């Protein structure tokens, strides 16, 4: 189902990744929802602080907090997804 | 009883600047 | 009986993968944390109703690329007495604790 | 033309952004150039350490230290510039 | 027979001639640790009286991490007693302990 | 005879910054 480009993150923690995203789709249509859904759900579980970029055209230069990091494809967006703070 | 002294141990964690990682990503089309 | 280095080492262990096993630094937590790690060792140590004093001492420091250095020593029975310094760390934490058994 | 959307900074420090973003533009034409040189700016004038988000299409959810934070719109162009050590 | 104003003084005063007056510097730390524990133990034991003594002390570089401690025994509350110390100046943060226990 | 003793602590908090969580969306 997804696709994962770039990560640097556990395999369970990727996985719970995209659990997370998928559900967070069948929820919301506006991407910079999709992507609290993710933000809040990680901090919670996986502790603050997170970001999450949504979208379908955009390019990135972030830092972050080594094995917390992961950009991939699901559904019809990108998603970024990335502890840092 | 005889008292006197024990070993002496000691933990040292010298000070390091830790490492961070820069990504790029960018969408296709 | 006698102060058993190796079943004190496991008691620290053991409380410490309890506490903070699994969990990340958290100024929130982290008060309770140090405080159950020694009330645990504390707990198993007595109640091996062995004929001793023991005296447990815990510290966590926040992972964060800052110098630590510890350094202790004892004036006692060096035939009867005894100490266990054990060392553990993950992702966000240095954490360090030591019991001290001392004869009736 | 240069729209800033949602702020939270230095009244310098947001032309700043806007200048910085405006020479990214004309010099590069890939959006993760585009961030990688703005992102670069802050790291070096402002101290480490700032993120930069360069799209057409992306929605977001971050958090940030106060006062350094901005997003906004170059043309038909959209930068997010955050910090969050 | 342990009075902790008095070995709260020994342990300051220990802490002052060792560290009082200098910065963090790595290569140093560990001989400080060291010479505080001493410092403290030698003043201690003098007095030659039928107690046991345990001496901890630990600096840690300020750079804005956290750090906690905590400590406790399983003693005669009539008779052992114990101090902590809490010492910072502008690069470290010190703390010492000592514990007194009788026979 | 034997007891406990207070549970002695000591702390040292993090330094903290104010932040925020901000959301954008492209028109």
């Amino acid at each position: 189902k997804a696709v994962i480009k770039n990560a640097d993150m556990s395999e369970e923690m990727q996985q719970d990744a995209v659990d997370c995203a998928t559900q967070a789709l069948e929820k919301y249509n506006i991407e910079k929802d999709i992507a609290a859904y993710i933000k809040k759900e990680f901090d919670k579980k996986y502790n603050p602080t997170w970001h999450c970029i949504v979208g379908r055209n955009f390019g990135s230069y972030v830092t972050h907090e080594t094995r917390h990091f992961i950009y991939f494809y699901l559904g019809q967006v990108a998603i970024l997804l990335f502890k840092s703070g | 009883i005889k008292l006197g002294m024990a070993k002496i141990t000691q933990v040292d964690f010298p000070p390091r600047e830790i490492v961070t990682y820069t990504k790029e990503t960018q969408t296709p089309v | 009986s006698q102060f058993i280095v190796d079943d004190v080492s496991k008691t620290i262990k053991e409380a410490i993968e309890t506490t903070i096993g699994g969990n990340a630094y958290q100024h929130d937590k982290v008060n309770n944390w140090t405080g159950q790690v020694v009330e645990n060792c504390l707990t198993v140590l007595t109640k091996e109703q062995k004929p001793y004093k023991y005296i447990v001492t815990a510290m966590i420091m926040q992972k964060n690329g800052a110098g630590l250095h510890t350094a202790s020593s004892c004036y006692w029975n060096n035939d009867t007495d005894g100490s266990c310094t054990v060392r553990w760390e993950n992702k966000t934490m240095y954490c360090i604790v030591s019991v001290f058994g001392l004869a009736v």
